């Protein structure tokens, strides 16, 4: 969901949330609607492997 | 300052309250932006999440 550049991120997130609330029950058996993290396409700071 | 999320669960042992309610609540709350810490209370019959 793309907004008009400049708008507050959390506003947008707290905005999309209302039209995702009524669409949760409409979703299949047990698939959930996961919301994007509080980060962008740069938050990738530290990677590692076990 | 904190947000409270109480979920009532009659006649359920502390352990069952944990797995059925407190667990999915707390764990999924770990990723809510602004959360310093998350408190989980599994009492026999109720689930107080802070």
């Amino acid at each position: 969901v793309i907004f008009e550049d400049g708008t507050d991120p959390y506003w947008a997130r707290s905005r999309v949330l209302e039209y995702l609330n009524q669409v949760q029950g409409k979703l299949p058996a047990g698939v959930s609607a996961e919301l994007g993290p509080d980060a962008t396409g740069v938050g990738w700071i530290y990677e590692y492997a076990l | 300052v904190q947000v409270i999320i109480k979920t009532s669960y009659p006649g359920q042992a502390p352990q069952i309250v944990e797995n059925q309610v407190t667990y999915p609540l707390t764990t999924t709350m770990l990723s809510v932006p602004g959360a310093k810490t998350v408190r989980g209370f599994s009492q026999f019959g109720d689930s107080y999440v802070y």
